């Protein structure tokens, strides 16, 4: 019951090498090595088949196949029940003991999910056939008491090194829109029409490595990005994105809450292709995708969505739920305070989380002709239930960054408090 | 030629019912230790046997009763131990070596492992029904200096009782449990 | 020119390994490997046959085919002209000095004998194909003398260590009656119609282990009891004898001599299985196995054949003529001194042996109601050409057990005296 | 789930034209690494992995552009530099050994290694148009020693950009000189 | 481009008639020193150079006589030494393997051996008349240490007359007693 | 630019081991081991096909195919295209330092010439593929500079030590005569009438090992003989030479110049095969070659062709051209002085050599009835250039021999000068 700080979508999660099943199920021998002598079990390929196992919560959709392609997507497995890979194990007793050589076949486990609103709504496990185990230790007495054991639980175990790496896959029944030029430092993007009828990626790259800013028209919907993993380096064209088909997706920064209204702050770099996820839009007028260059400070914010705050014309408190994000990464909120520009400050504001701890830095935001400047006003050490409260001059922008330190709930819940 | 004794000891701290038990692996039967042939060399020589077993080699051995036919043991065991038959497609190697000592002859021979499963019929003491199924594992060698001269004793080249070079086993499942 | 201490019936004998055939017939090849360098001589299987070699002395009977066949039943030998079990030999030559690598094939020897009234009628040898042999030595002088030598005897020679191993098969050419149900302490087979055509096998096994007394009704004509070899462990019925083929066979007692009117007192094991041969027998009338569980120290025979001595009211010399046991184990013969029982003794009594040397003790057998029992008399050192007077009450029944201490010839001769 | 950075630096001290270009052997690609299956040992076992790869496993990976298509590539290399079509049709194996420490376990996995070629576009300073094409080299292992506690870094696991494992080269030709 | 001397020396101290003999494993022939390629590392590298001769490799080489033609050589050899045509169908593996010295390269090359047989024709003293047969044995590898400065002597790369890197034999069968 | 001391004809030169084409065309590939490590690269012959690599000046006579049947010829290479032999490179990476492994196939490099005139009229190169190269070195730092650098001339390298191995084959183009019976003392061959079309060679051995003269009638045209290589031991009969179709030639003394009026003095011996080329004789007269023992001193001359020099009656420079023994080799020179025998010598000679130098010794060629004698006059230590005169006895017959020193050109020439 570990907390996945991602969105929406397929992921593919390695969870390590040498799974095995229980009661020696994997088990190919045992070799009993006299002192002085050595030992050895081969897998040598003379056969090229392997046995992958399989499960699925959903048979149909989650099919072995299907599963099959999303690994390929991920880590570019092209084989899974063959294999020219052999291997081995040697084995040499001291001169004082007898040794038990013990080899089992193991499997790498991988797993496929797709993610909903925190929660894994289909889970399919693929266990591709590995290259082995060898247990050798002091040989058994032969007239070792026998001791009446029952059959363990049926199923697996690891006995492999710690391992957990995630890679999110493009979701295949989504399409995949490209701005074929690298973009300018200010372009806009018109959404075609086929976002009614489903959500769509659309792949893109800078000409220019720097920090942008990206938002549809009125800040919604949400926007979510991605790097592709590995685009770097490789082919190349200097008026021309070149697609090399990489399905594998890591997550920058976004969300999907519908009434998140936001916009993004990243810093992109030439060599690197990314995707934007935008949602289904019902909507029968057409959408844009505008992008901006940002030259100052507002970097500081790099990578975070940028959570607009709305209504806070009332006193007390205002809540926002928003898809956490993970242990050392930023969420983003926006306010302008009510009242008209003078230099009175605005009923004290007082800013808590309430589900994640999170350090936190609260920043004015000017409007002077340069782009956007960020002049620091207060850090705070923790944001969880306790602050202290401050006065925010009326008819002025402030941003609030939470950088997160601890992932206790999928959500993290910031709260706007007007006190007086 | 030779053999052991056994009066007794056939009791089971388990319920009434049948049983499917893996015995251990390392299992070596009477009578066949020398049928894959031996191996001599000496004076610091370097001697290897080995076999890539496959599955037209991997004979193996069901004894049967009244109540526990072939297939009723292949399916119990193959349920829930090792699948023997779809393991006996993929072909897997072993081998042994050991270096004659300087100024003298070595002997070694070759002969397959098992792994023994029983299916057992007991009443709440002791096993009333047995059988046994000997599934190829892997193999063991035997090896001794020797000359000319010397004379060996019968038990090194011969086994007439099945016994295993491990510590033998005793893991249940009950079945229509 | 052994002896074999055995009773009529086919064996097969491993004679050991390394055996190869003279004037380097089997010889693979020699590698010269120089000082600071290794070779290495592979039988990788590439090809799966192999060149077994057989003769015979009847090709009619004991042909190849049907040599193979009791190899099987002796040893289990599956494949006699194939092999996937490879053979390497590798060799380091020191820094000083140059060494040769010599490889050769070698063979397996087994003799399959028909052996009749202590000779070898018929002779098969079947030479198994092995793992090979290697010789390595100081690499000769390529100027050393070159010596005209003749080609020597084309035969055989051993150079794997000694090795004699006898194990007798079941006569396929003999039908196997079995008793399913374990046998009690009293038990009376009939033997079938199809014994006046050919002897026959009886297998059977005990309900309990103890020590059983055997015998035809009348006790002629004399039987043989075996074991079968690896028949412990594996399966077993609490009502039922669970026949799993094992045509491998270990002599226990018993012998073929038509007139050697006899019983057997065996020990027997509940996990064991035995066979009984009954020879022929012409008798139009039906003849019986009787069995009978003997508690009491009846057991100090434990495996022995009691020959029934009879007509020895006549003085001086009766020779009894039978098959030798083997060194260490027993031959016993039952002796009812003639005249009525009151106290007084026959005219002495001596025993002694004329061919093989034998331990000997003189027992009184008792027929007190628990069984029978054993009063031991006296105990002989040598029982061969020298031997003292003792007398026996008349009327009395006498057990003299011979424990053979030396086998010079095929029958052990014995001489009941009665001297005055 | 991670990458780096890059800016700039792509001048090249040659003249205006087109080039074909080895880069160097051991090159590794990104999300691939684990594909083949590792390897677990313990207490003084040498553990073994190798490959025998043929035509059918040795893929080579185009990424082609607007001007140099797959087969433009692939003469161009293969005239200047190895003919790896030619070679893929002769197996060839390679193997790597290491033995688990005593009383600790080793986790040991493979992956192939490419030579990494390009072609070129240049403007008297700097590549207008890049094509890339990694042909199967050989094979690399990583290995390292763990316990069930133990927290593994991502980056021995995981490569999220392609790499060179030896030293990167810059050999050139010229084409339509 | 060499060659030895020979005025006499064919004394046989053995009755007039046909021989077939032996004359020994570990024979060498002219001119095909080089024939399967050599083998080139450095600096602690071991290198290994083997051959898994079969039927369509293992060439024999008659010279036949007037009297002696090659049924005739063949028969008397495999009647009384090894069946060469029968073993011929059954692969036999050999390899040898050499350590490169530190900071010096290593020069290793393959030839295949041979056992001698010939078929003479005596009268009472001396050869009359032989015929020749070389049956392929296994195989013999030389080796140097080198480098691109040093001139390598004649004799290491080639053989002008046919010997025996072991000691000759000359085990013998009168033919038709 | 080497010379060639060689005749006219085909010539097969072994160039060396560990050939290799530039710019890693035959690079199999590199393995880094890491420390503690060890790596293999196997060629194990899956597959059996080699790719030899093939140059010809002259594609239509010089093709692959007749290059080849050349190879065998003077090699006896079997196999061009495949092969069966494996190879395999093993290095174990210390503790400290981490290791490079690479690998590359190579070949072995054969060069067919046709030699004529002490020129390469036609030239083939083939390469056959042999059992490859391993460099091991530190592993680079995958950090280091990247260096730019130009692909480097198309071409070979040679990695394998220093070697060349030159044999002479039978030119196919031209028949092979045989004598039979080996011959005797004293023989003459009458040459077919086929010698007016092109050359021939005559296969033939002597019964007694000793000196021969060898010439044909008039000392027109000259000789040539060589030994066939690897035909001792082996096939023999008394009466008789056994031709074991040895194609492969040294070539022992002679010449092609057609001017050179000359015989040869040899050392021949019975155990071996020899071939004289005699070159096409357009005269419609038959020509002989005779055969002659020589006992005696002659045996000073072992190996040699000797120049007959004439019309020397006028004084000064008398220039004689002929092809240049290797260093080390003989050429010699017959005088007879002109005008009668008393004892006043001739103008006296000076004998200078003008192109190579050589060591030289001067006899007289006595006629005393048991073979000729030669007696030593003086000898010189440097033949160029430079000598010292010397008187010479008229109608007397002297010979001088050269033992070449240097060899600076294909033909040596020699003077005799007549001072006086």
């Amino acid at each position: 019951q570990t907390i996945l700080p991602y969105p929406n979508g397929l992921y593919v999660i390695n969870k390590g090498d040498g799974y095995m099943r229980t009661n020696d199920k994997d088990l190919i021998g045992t070799l009993l090595i006299e002192s002085s002598t050595s030992g050895s079990i081969i897998q040598p390929r003379l056969r090229n088949t392997t046995r992958p196992l399989f499960n699925t919560s959903n048979p149909t959709i989650f099919s072995q196949e299907y599963t099959e392609a999303r690994l390929n997507d991920a880590f570019n497995i092209q084989l899974f029940n063959t294999s020219t890979t052999l291997f081995k194990f040697v084995e040499e007793a001291p001169t004082n003991k007898n040794i038990s050589m013990k080899v089992y076949n193991t499997y790498e486990k991988y797993e496929l999910i797709n993610y909903q609103n925190g929660n894994i709504d289909d889970k399919a496990e693929y266990y591709l056939p590995s290259l082995g185990k060898c247990e050798v230790s002091d040989a058994p007495s032969p007239q070792a008491p026998v001791v009446e054991t029952p059959v363990d639980q049926d199923g697996f175990i690891q006995t492999g090194p710690n391992e957990n790496i995630i890679v999110g896959v493009i979701n295949p029944s989504e399409n995949i829109e490209e701005i074929s030029t690298p973009i300018p430092d200010d372009y806009t993007y018109n959404i075609p029409t086929s976002i009614q009828n489903n959500a769509c990626y659309v792949l893109f790259k800078v000409n220019t490595t720097g920090v942008y800013k990206i938002t549809t028209k009125n800040n919604l919907p949400p926007l979510i990005i991605y790097e592709a993993i590995g685009s770097s380096n490789r082919n190349m064209n200097s008026n021309n994105l070149s697609n090399d088909n990489i399905k594998a997706i890591k997550y920058i920064t976004g969300l999907n809450r519908s009434d998140a209204k936001s916009y993004l702050i990243v810093s992109l770099f030439k060599d690197k292709n990314y995707y934007i996820r935008i949602p289904q839009i019902s909507s029968s007028t057409t959408s844009q995708l505008i992008f901006k260059r940002e030259l100052g400070n507002i970097s500081d914010l790099a990578d975070s969505t940028v959570n607009i705050l709305d209504n806070l014309n009332t006193s007390g408190t205002h809540y926002y739920t928003r898809q956490s994000p993970d242990v050392g990464n930023y969420i983003s909120y926006q306010l302008t305070i009510p009242g008209d520009f003078n230099n009175i400050a605005s009923s004290i504001f007082s800013f808590r989380t309430r589900n994640n701890q999170g350090i936190g830095t609260l920043y004015r935001l000017t409007e002077s002709i340069n782009g956007y400047n960020l002049i620091t006003i207060n850090n705070y050490s923790d944001l969880l239930n306790n602050v202290e409260p401050i006065s925010l001059l009326n008819g002025a922008t402030y941003i609030f960054r939470v950088k997160v330190t601890e992932l206790n709930n999928y959500n993290i819940i910031f709260d706007a408090y007007r006190n007086s | 030629l030779y053999y052991t004794k056994d009066k007794s000891i056939n009791n089971v701290n388990l319920a009434d019912g049948n049983y499917v038990v893996n015995r251990g692996d390392g299992w070596i039967l009477s009578r066949q230790n020398q049928n894959l042939g031996g191996n001599i060399s000496n004076n610091g020589c370097t001697a290897i046997v080995g076999d890539l077993r496959i599955r037209e080699t991997a004979t193996p051995y069901y004894y049967p009763t009244a109540s526990f036919n072939e297939e009723y043991i292949k399916n119990n065991v193959q349920n829930v131990f090792a699948n023997f038959t779809e393991a006996s497609e993929i072909p897997i190697g072993f081998e042994f070596s050991k270096t004659a000592p300087s100024n003298k002859s070595l002997y070694m021979y070759l002969q397959y492992t098992y792994i023994r499963y029983e299916i057992i019929k007991v009443l709440q003491n002791t096993v009333t029904e047995r059988a046994v199924l000997y599934v190829p594992s892997l193999g063991y060698v035997k090896s001794i200096e020797f000359n000319s001269e010397e004379q060996i004793d019968k038990n090194f080249y011969f086994t007439s009782q099945d016994k295993c070079i491990l510590n033998e086993k005793f893991i249940y499942k009950k079945i229509d449990d």
